[PDB]
């Protein structure tokens, strides 16, 4: 109830939650999979030259995701070779995002991030990660303090077809609707090679515009 | 007390309980019919082996742990014996960790259901955050687990479960909705059905 | 956790394990006799939903080429406690090369089941167990429970009722009995009180084959 | 009731992280401005020597600064003796929140509730690097931690010190830090030095 | 391990207040030499008057008062002590009075089981000449020229603040911590009611006999 | 976390430790038992839990040693097997039988250690040892459930303890006795403790250590005489 | 030292001699080395006794826990995999080889294991000392549909083969069927002055 | 020993010998050395026995715990990078002239173990013995027939001067949709 | 060093057998260096390990001893030895354990060696005694077989000899 | 050491490190791998050869990879540093590493060239040249520059393209060039 290995008698550990409520707080960050790539932007990180990741929730403990995702990527880079998929990179975030749930000891983390990347055979990928652990594939990701605010705008959008290049302006626009704003937007996309890598600053610039 | 894994006066752990309470809170309402031939499982489906599937029931995040678990002991069965985990046996030793849960007071009950099918015939177990496994001829687990429970035991095998989801949680579905894993005699490779 | 949660009450009480004495009060029926055939063991199991399985976890678990359990409490308890049950038993084959004396693995069982009254960050055991086990001469039926006491008995029952099942087995039986017909008090004991049945004799351990419980 | 490190707020978040930023405000006020020649630690005497150009100023507790500053020292030889260049002052100010982070995240284990400057010169043109209590840093034009920072914030608003010079910086930071003086210079010209 | 409401710490809060029950020290630095100086501390008269100490050598070279948990002190001074022999086996050099103070300042709050409630005074003539570093139990060095440490202190402090002198003679300098002494003692102070010891300049240092105390 | 820990280690502002106070009262549950030293033996009585019917704690810590354990019985069997232990390793290096106050020493030494540090329950059960260590002959301790042990020329520990030995006390009359008189006294003490007045065979179980013929043996009294010793006693009443 | 196996159209024949030699003198001319690892399963030991014995009992206890457990008599290739595994763990500190013949729904195997762990089962396989001479009258009279008693007629001259050739080898010949139909255990099988009181 | 693979087409033609001689007396004819370790990714080896059973199979444990998760085959260059590891942590305890395709992809691990890619590849010490044959044959424009005939006749040449290959010529077909093992 | 452990088993009687000596390297040391520790057992190979296995049973077999007042088998206690040697495979203590004594109450020998009769030691003896052993003796027999298989190995033998100890196991009397 | 390739050759152009090898793997007299490519592409400019054993270039390459990896994402002096850190730590445990590298690399208007030897043993030299030109190679390097102290971007190209015919001819030729990391 206050303390994380009991459980509150109806059916959930309330310290999950309170840990959730720190991601409530934070402002939106919007990553959009698109018919190729994922536009990170957050009213990032390289995880990998593959994978970019947009945190929402505290800080100080969303770097040490990232971190521990730097790490995952390069141990699946020297045991495998080949670079890490998302489907599987999420996952095992995510579990270790998980094993803080379970003891009473560490605490659940407060962060909620989108982890996004284009690779060939997969395409865009856009997976967010919950600090339960729970991660799943996205069209779409939205997640802060406008979490269904910002939703509402990118279900207008209908990137399904709609082209990167427009969504590189359209997630700067749904976060000037949805909010000054520090504007940052990220493209992953096969234009970019699957270089997880900030918007060239002109376009950026005019994004804001 | 109620809160560290301990007797109650009434000789009942409270944790165990309520993570039962938290796999119906899970909101999901999975089945699961044993045919002769085929062991379809409706919902969250999982391969933990190539001829052994799962569906954890309950809390989401709980489900991958156990998930992550079940192809570490399946896997390392191999290594050591060098043929397929019985689907009692998956069962035993998953309920046997679980139950590793209930004895410490330091961690918790991971609530999910964990409605194993696979043919070792065709097997249908239940796992329990308790750590208690047994077979079933028709499992359910779920929210409206009980509900569907008195129309197996009322009881084409796929349209047992199918009829028994739709009949019982009182809705009709769309394919999306309902997740569907065989696994016929001639097929002990676990599949989605893919109606 | 390293700090026990065994801990006595103000007149020197083991609180958790009266506690798990309540535990081994719930479960379902158990029975054990000492004939002199050999001993039987016969537990009450329920269909329940109709939809259930009876071979599938048996609370009557061979431990030993001429021993078993049966168990009365919570059942997930039991089938960890079996293992380590089992353990003993193999390793005590390993280094002395005879099936273990009864009284030893119901002994050194006993110890793993005090164990946790005196470890940390554990609770004591809810199963209690009967033991039974034919060496030499002599059959043998133990009762181990929750704090890892344990007696020999001539005749005993656990689970559910339990306390009239007891004053059967002592007026209902007395002395010897042929082994199906100490096995008529236990059908008529648990009847006080779907069903497993295992025996012992001198036959390697057995479950009383079902055409025959019949 | 939120007395523990691991604890979480029903309301928010963890309370001893934000009493770690209380415990920032009884240490004395230090100053971190900066031009493209040189890095300004003023400090109203606990600026320290980290490396040979980058250098601490400590507010709060003095214990967990030395702490973190033992660590410090460490972690720029670490650089210059792996890699034979002089450390990059962000990527210190990166394993200052790394090691920071482990009390947030776990029992028993308080938080580093000294708040420092970590003032360096940088390839990319000095810089300035506040670390909160939380492992959460900042990169930053100009900055203030310690007692009655808030006035020397605003001082700043109005503030022509990425143009003008070390001498008219410091004659302008003692201005700011009025709002037992230390001096902290580290510049392309020269290297760390107290002042 | 609980950072209060209101910032700090309260095993270090309670710590302090542990001191209050300890002994006064005046550390006095005079720039010739040093003079640490403490009640005795004795208060029974069967105890012996003069196996009770109260000031311990750490090098030949610098001094150690204590003060508040005296049973705690011990382990904070040997292990001072080692620090120190092995600064001299590492380079030959002994160890200056800033850096002997810091070692067991940064071994002063490693609880994660409780702090320590010691105040200590060391003293060390080194190549600065006269050096006074009084450290608090909050892991807390601080340079000094006087500083009284432990209960009846704060008036010791204060009475400092008016007879504190630029420089200082160091026969001077003691006359002022034996006078002090007799202020923040209840009882009027004999010579086996305080243990002074005291370095000078050129000396390697003296815990001062009774004789000349009386003078 | 720790939170829940009731540290069990803990000193108390009366200055007396729970767990051990605990355990002082756990023994008082604990069935009667006493042992009486004579010049030539001691005897160690002590009475079956309960006499019921269909159950078809004396023990061999040595051939020359033996434990009566009286507290409880779970943890009993682990002092009985670290006692075994301290003996057989003793008799291994040394090569010679332990002499028993040592043997206590060791047990108790084990047991100090539950109540001094780590968080966990101390062993609640009194225990007495009778013995013939060469030093000294024959000598029974008894092992306070908090580490102590005392050497004790009779001693009785259990339920009504307390009314037991006080009964010895005056009844038990100084190095006098023949062994004769052990079995006299001891059928005594253990006829008045219970409500019963005289006891059953299925109540009483002696083991006399006697030193048998230059190899010192332990035995446990052969029923028919028990026997005897309780049809004495119907006509001692 | 000849220990020999053979998968005929039923199952195994196991066969083996009765001698254990300390190098040059015999110690023990009724030596067990059809060692029962389980009622269903059964290896042969050669090399040094010990190391056999030993790790035979390993196993033992091994199979038996996990039959014990499943409540199903357990596969031969569990047996060898776990044989594989456990002679190829110490790296040659484990020089007795073994071979191993069991049956199990799956129907009959019998690997011959070298004590770097190689299991390879083939139809014929002897191990020991005698093994050359063995093998060679394996090889020249094994028929692929030999039928079941036949083989006793063929590993009872193989082993004799290496009886009476080899020095390390001699003794009454064991041969132990392998069989679901049966087990067959024929312990002493094949055989092929007073100093006066007082 | 030889091993003797050789790519092309929907996938991999490769071959190997039947004996497993432990010095000059042969133990065993019939060994298969072209032996599974995923439906894929078949090893082939040389070095010893004894080491590559150590190996491969732990490959196996670790490439179909691969393949579950990921679920897609596994590639083959993450098997052999398996090799690769699993050789490099213990060159000195181990040998193991791995020779391991897939689908195809033609991969090989020197005992020192590095894996380097070749297009075709034989191992053993009785390998050596073929390079004139294979050198003198390998031609880009060859159909996928003609593989089948050059991998079986070249092993053949390999054995008659080898005194450690001899028994079956034993050949994988590895490609979509199949693997024809011949012998 | 070393020294001879005959032992040979005719009818109920066990006969067991050593020498009495022991020596640091050629030199005799002792005329009296016990070797048969009492269902009895006789251990030669290196006094060391004589002493080192004598003293580590005797500690298992005892916690056993009183663990149950049940006599141990001699199968048993076989296999008590042999795993209790086979622990050091890596660091193998030296000595040759060769049990002899009968099976409790049933009155039954059981003899046995460790890494008829069973000789070991540094000898001689199996050569010996293996055509004079006849099956059926009478201790008084028995003892003069063992006696006379003993003092011929031995005295021919140089590193030992000096000194007999003969036990020949019987409920009924234990000469010597 | 397993199978080793050899005949690594470095050395500067201004504005540009030409590095040839040619591509033998040989173990023992056989020639086993008369394929590989020993020159790994470290930075969009800087790069390093190897000569010894391979499989110590393969784990090298795999872990030289893993440090620039993760440092991109959180020059050649820098490299060499480190690698010589390698070299060093491998040796300590009297398991080294066969490997002996030249990393060319141009920063800055500088072409750094460092030679690794195996045993630790480090230097930066402007005209490199590892085993069997570290006897042969070496002076036709040094004979051009006893003559000039500096070689153009013709000259020393010209002279590795001489001087690897002075093995196998198969050699790829890696030039760093002001942008950096060619081959050919």
């Amino acid at each position: 109830d206050l303390s994380a290995s009991t459980f509150s008698p109806d059916g959930r550990v309330f310290q999950v939650e309170y840990a959730m409520k720190a991601v409530e707080n934070s402002s939106t960050a919007i990553g959009i999979r698109c018919k190729d790539g994922v536009v990170f932007g957050v009213e990032l990180f390289n995880v990998d030259r593959h994978v970019g990741m947009a945190v929402a929730g505290l800080l100080a403990d969303a770097r040490s995701l990232a971190d521990i995702a730097r790490e995952e990527a390069s141990n699946f880079r020297s045991n495998f070779g080949y670079n890490i998929p998302l489907k599987h990179l999420a996952d095992r975030v995510a579990m270790y995002v998980h094993a803080y749930t379970l003891y009473s000891a560490v605490r659940p983390f407060g962060c909620s991030f989108m982890l996004g990347s284009y690779s060939v055979n997969d395409g865009a990928q856009l997976y967010m990660i919950d600090p339960s652990g729970v991660s799943y594939g996205y069209w779409g990701c939205a997640i802060g303090k406008a979490r269904q605010a910002a939703k509402t705008e990118i279900e207008k959008l209908q990137m399904k077809e709609m082209t990167c290049r427009d969504i590189v302006k359209e997630v700067a626009k749904i976060i000037y609707i949805v909010h000054a704003f520090e504007l940052e937007l990220s493209w992953v996309g096969e234009l970019t090679n699957g270089r997880h890598e900030i918007v060239p600053k002109d376009i950026r610039e005019e994004a804001e515009k | 007390d109620r809160h560290i894994t301990i007797f109650s006066p009434e000789g009942r752990l409270y944790q165990v309980e309520y993570a039962f309470k938290a796999i119906n809170q899970g909101g999901l309402t999975s089945v699961a019919v044993r045919g002769k031939d085929c062991a379809v499982i409706v919902t969250h489906l999982f391969k933990i082996t190539e001829n052994i599937g799962c569906v954890m029931t309950g809390m989401t995040a709980d489900s991958r742990s156990q998930v992550q678990r079940a192809r570490y002991e399946a896997a390392n069965w191999k290594y050591k014996y060098g043929y397929e985990i019985p689907v009692d046996m998956l069962c035993k030793r998953i309920a046997d960790i679980s139950q590793v849960y209930t004895q410490n007071a330091e961690m918790r009950p991971l609530g999910c259901c964990m409605i194993l099918i696979g043919i070792d015939g065709p097997q249908v177990y239940k796992c329990d955050p308790a750590g208690y496994y047994c077979g079933f001829k028709a499992t359910a687990a779920g929210v409206k687990q009980t509900e569907s429970t008195s129309f197996l035991e009322k009881k084409q095998t796929v349209e047992t479960a199918i009829t028994c989801l739709s009949t019982v949680l009182s809705i009709d579905f769309k394919p999306s909705e309902i997740e569907v894993g065989v696994v016929t005699v001639e097929n002990p490779k676990f599949r989605i059905l893919t109606i | 956790y390293s700090f026990s949660l065994t801990t006595f009450s103000p007149s020197g009480k083991l609180v958790q394990i009266e506690y798990a004495l309540a535990a081994v009060a719930g479960g379902a029926p158990s029975v054990g006799i000492k004939a002199a055939n050999g001993v039987v063991l016969a537990t009450e199991k329920k269909q329940k939903s109709i939809l259930y399985d009876e071979r599938s976890v048996h609370k009557v678990e061979p431990i030993t080429k001429h021993i078993g359990l049966v168990y009365s409490g919570m059942g997930p308890d039991y089938r960890v406690l079996v293992h380590r049950a089992r353990k003993l038993a193999q390793q005590y084959y390993l280094v002395y090369q005879e099936p273990i004396p009864t009284a030893q693995l119901v002994q050194r069982v006993a110890s793993v089941m005090q164990e946790y009254t005196q470890s940390g960050g554990v609770r004591p055991f809810g199963v209690s167990l009967l033991i039974c086990g034919w060496n030499e001469g002599r059959p043998y039926l133990f009762q181990s429970d929750p704090s890892g006491a344990y007696f020999a008995w001539k005749a005993t029952a656990m689970g559910k009722n339990y306390v009239n099942g007891k004053t059967f087995l002592e007026k209902r039986y007395n002395e010897d009995l042929e082994l199906e017909d100490a096995i008529h008090t236990a059908i008529l004991t648990l009847k006080e009180s779907n069903i497993e049945v295992g025996i012992c004799n001198e036959a390697g351990f057995r479950r009383l084959t079902p055409t025959e419980v019949k | 009731y939120d007395n523990d490190v691991t604890v979480w707020s029903p309301q928010g978040r963890i309370h001893q992280i934000e009493y770690a930023m209380e415990a920032v405000k009884q240490g004395s006020a230090t100053v971190g401005l900066k031009s493209k020649t040189h890095a300004v630690l003023v400090a109203l005497k606990k600026i320290l020597h980290v490396d040979n150009h980058i250098g601490i100023s400590i507010a709060g507790l003095t214990a967990d600064a030395r702490l973190l500053c033992n660590f410090m020292r460490q972690e720029c030889l670490d650089s210059r003796f792996v890699f034979d260049r002089p450390l990059p002052v962000s990527r210190l100010v990166s394993l200052i929140g790394s090691k920071t982070q482990i009390p947030t995240q776990r029992y028993g284990r308080r938080p580093y509730g000294v708040g420092l400057l970590i003032a360096g010169y940088d390839d990319m043109g000095p810089h300035i690097f506040q670390t909160c209590p939380s492992a959460n840093y900042f990169d930053c034009r100009a900055m203030s931690i310690g007692a009655r920072s808030q006035s020397a914030r605003t001082y700043l608003e109005r503030h022509e010190f990425m143009e003008c010079n070390l001498n008219e910086l410091v004659k302008h930071g003692l201005r700011a830090l009025r709002e037992n003086v230390s001096i902290g210079i580290v510049g392309k010209d020269l290297e760390f030095t107290i002042y | 391990n609980t950072f209060s409401p209101e910032g700090r710490l309260f095993q270090v809060e309670y710590a302090i207040e542990a001191i209050k029950l300890g002994s006064t020290a005046i550390g006095i630095q005079t720039s010739e030499g040093v003079c640490l100086a403490v009640e005795k501390r004795i208060t029974s008269p069967l105890m012996e008057p003069s196996s009770i100490e109260k000031i311990v050598e750490i090098d030949a070279h610098i001094g150690c008062a204590m003060s508040g948990l005296i049973a705690d002190a011990k382990t904070l001074i040997d292990k001072a002590r080692v620090e120190t022999q092995n600064h001299w086996f590492t380079y030959n050099e002994t160890m200056t009075v800033e850096s002997v103070t810091q070692a067991v300042s940064n071994l002063a709050l490693q609880f994660g089981s409780r702090p320590f409630g010691v105040a200590l005074l060391f003293g060390g003539v080194d190549e600065k000449g006269p050096q006074l570093f009084h450290m608090d139990p909050s892991g807390t060095f601080v340079q000094c020229d006087a500083r009284a440490i432990g209960s009846a202190s704060e008036g010791a402090q204060s009475s400092l603040q008016e007879v504190y002198h630029k420089s200082m003679t160091l026969k001077e300098a003691i006359k002022s911590s034996l006078i002090i002494l007799k202020q923040v003692m209840e009882e009027k102070l004999n010579a086996t009611n305080i243990e002074l010891a005291t370095v000078q300049p050129g000396q390697n240092f003296h815990m001062f006999t009774k004789e000349e105390l009386e003078e | 976390s720790r939170r829940y820990d009731s540290r069990t280690t803990i000193f108390s502002p009366e200055g007396r430790l729970y767990q051990v106070e605990y355990a002082m009262e756990a023994i008082g549950h604990a069935g009667t038992c006493l042992g009486i030293l004579a010049n030539d033996g001691v005897l160690l009585a002590a009475e079956r839990r309960n006499i019921h019917k269909l159950l078809d704690k004396i023990y061999k810590l040595n051939e020359d040693m033996a434990c009566s354990v009286a507290g409880i019985t779970s943890d009993a069997n682990v002092l009985t097997n670290e006692l075994r232990l301290i003996a057989q390793r003793y008799l291994l290096q040394y090569q010679e039988p332990i002499p028993c106050e040592q043997l206590v020493t060791a047990l108790c030494d084990i047991k100090q250690a539950y109540t001094q540090f780590g968080g966990k329950r101390p062993f609640g059960v009194s225990l007495l040892y009778i013995g013939w260590d060469k030093h000294y002959g024959f000598q029974l301790y008894q092992s306070d459930p908090s580490g102590n042990y005392g050497g004790w020329k009779a001693t009785c520990i259990g339920n009504n303890s307390a009314a037991a030995v006080s009964m010895l006390k005056q009844d038990y009359k100084e190095g006098e006795m023949t062994l004769k008189s052990a079995l006299a006294l001891a059928i005594k003490v253990l006829n008045k403790t219970m409500d019963v007045s005289k006891l059953s065979a299925e109540k009483v179980e002696i083991a006399t250590l006697t030193r048998e013929n230059g190899k010192t043996v332990i035995r446990v009294l052969k029923q028919k005489e028990v026997e005897q010793l309780i049809k004495k006693h119907e006509e001692e009443e | 030292t000849t220990i020999a196996g053979v998968v005929y159209k039923d199952g195994i024949v196991l066969g083996a001699d009765t001698r254990a030699t300390e190098g040059m003198v015999v110690a023990d001319k009724n030596c067990s080395k059809i060692h029962f690892i389980s009622p269903n399963i059964y290896c042969c030991g050669a090399g040094t006794a010990a190391d056999t014995d030993m790790t035979t009992q390993l196993i033992s206890s091994n199979l038996e826990l996990h039959s014990l457990s499943t409540g199903r008599l357990p596969r031969v290739v569990t047996a060898n995999r776990m044989l594989k595994q456990m002679l190829f763990r110490y790296q040659g500190y484990i020089g007795a080889a073994l071979v191993l013949g069991g049956v199990d729904v799956t129907g009959p195997h019998l690997y011959s294991i070298y004590p770097h762990g190689s299991t390879d089962k083939l139809p014929y396989v002897t191990m020991g000392s005698g093994s050359l001479a063995a093998m060679a009258v394996f090889e020249d009279k094994f028929r692929p549909d030999m039928e079941e008693e036949e083989a006793k007629n063929l590993v009872s001259e193989a082993i004799a083969a290496g009886i009476f050739n080899d020095l390390g080898s001699g003794s009454n010949i064991d041969l132990c069927v392998i069989s679901k139909n049966k087990l067959d255990f024929l312990r002493p099988y094949t055989v092929p002055y007073r100093c006066e009181k007082g | 020993t030889t091993i003797m693979a050789v790519q092309f087409d929907g996938g991999v033609v490769l071959g190997a010998d039947s004996r497993t001689t432990t010095g000059s007396y042969i133990a065993n004819r019939v060994t298969d050395k072209l032996t599974p370790i995923h439906d894929r990714i078949f090893c082939c080896r040389s070095g010893s026995a004894a080491d590559t059973q150590a190996v491969a199979d732990a490959v196996t444990y670790q490439l179909g715990f691969h393949s579950i998760e990921l679920n897609e085959p596994p590639l083959v260059h993450t098997a052999a990078s398996l090799f690769k590891e699993m050789c490099y942590r213990y060159r000195e305890d181990l040998m193991a002239g791995i020779i391991i395709a897939g689908w195809g992809q033609v991969y090989s691990v020197p005992m020192g173990g590095m894996m380097v890619r070749q297009s075709f590849a034989i191992g053993g010490s009785g390998s050596s013995y073929i390079y004139g044959y294979v050198d003198a044959t390998y031609r880009e424009g060859m159909t996928k027939e003609e593989c089948l005939q050059f991998t079986a006749n070249a092993l053949a040449l390999a054995m008659e001067r080898d005194g450690s290959s001899g028994g079956v010529i034993r050949l994988a077909a590895i490609a979509e949709s199949g693997v024809e093992r011949q012998v | 060093n070393g020294g001879a452990v005959m032992a040979m088993k005719g009818k109920n009687c066990v006969a067991i057998a050593a020498d009495r000596r022991f020596g640091i390297q050629a030199q005799m040391v002792t005329t009296d260096f016990q070797k048969i520790f009492p269902l009895y057992i006789g251990l030669a190979g290196l006094a060391t390990d004589v002493q080192t296995v004598a003293q580590r049973l005797k500690f298992r077999l005892n916690l056993y001893e009183l663990k149950e007042g049940r006599q141990i088998k001699p199968y048993t206690l076989m296999s008590m030895v042999a795993n209790l040697l086979y622990e050091k495979r890596f660091g193998p203590y030296y000595t040759e354990p060769v049990i002899a004594g009968l099976d409790p109450k049933t009155f039954k020998p059981f003899i046995c060696s460790l890494d008829d009769f069973v000789v070991s030691g540094t000898c001689q003896m199996y050569g010996m005694c293996e055509s004079l052993w006849e099956p059926n003796m009478d201790p008084d027999h028995l003892f003069e077989t063992i006696s006379q298989a003993m003092l011929n190995a031995v005295d021919r033998d140089a590193v030992s000899g000096m000194g007999v100890i003969v036990h020949i196991i019987e409920k009924d009397k234990i000469t010597t | 050491p397993m199978v080793t390739g050899t005949s690594v050759l470095g050395v500067k152009f201004e504005g540009g490190v030409v590095i040839a090898a040619d591509m033998l793997g040989s173990y023992g007299s056989l020639a086993r791998f008369r394929n590989i490519s020993r020159i790994m592409r470290v930075n969009n400019s800087t790069m390093l050869g190897a000569s010894g054993d391979y499989a110590d270039f393969q784990y090298l390459k795999q872990v030289l990879g893993q440090m620039v990896i993760d440092e991109e994402l959180l020059s050649p002096r820098a490299i060499h540093s480190w690698l010589t850190r390698a070299m060093y730590s491998r040796r300590s445990k009297m398991n080294p590493l066969w490997n002996t590298m030249v990393i060319g690399g141009y920063a800055d208007g500088e072409s750094f060239l460092g030679y690794v030897d195996m045993l630790g043993v480090a230097y930066e030299a402007p005209s490199l040249a590892t085993g069997y030109g570290a006897y042969l190679a070496q002076p036709l390097l040094r004979e051009v520059l006893e003559k000039q102290p500096v070689l153009s971007q013709t000259e020393a190209r010209d002279l590795v393209e001489r001087c690897m015919r002075v093995s196998y001819n198969r050699f790829q030729i890696a030039t760093v060039t002001e942008k950096g990391v060619e081959i050919e």
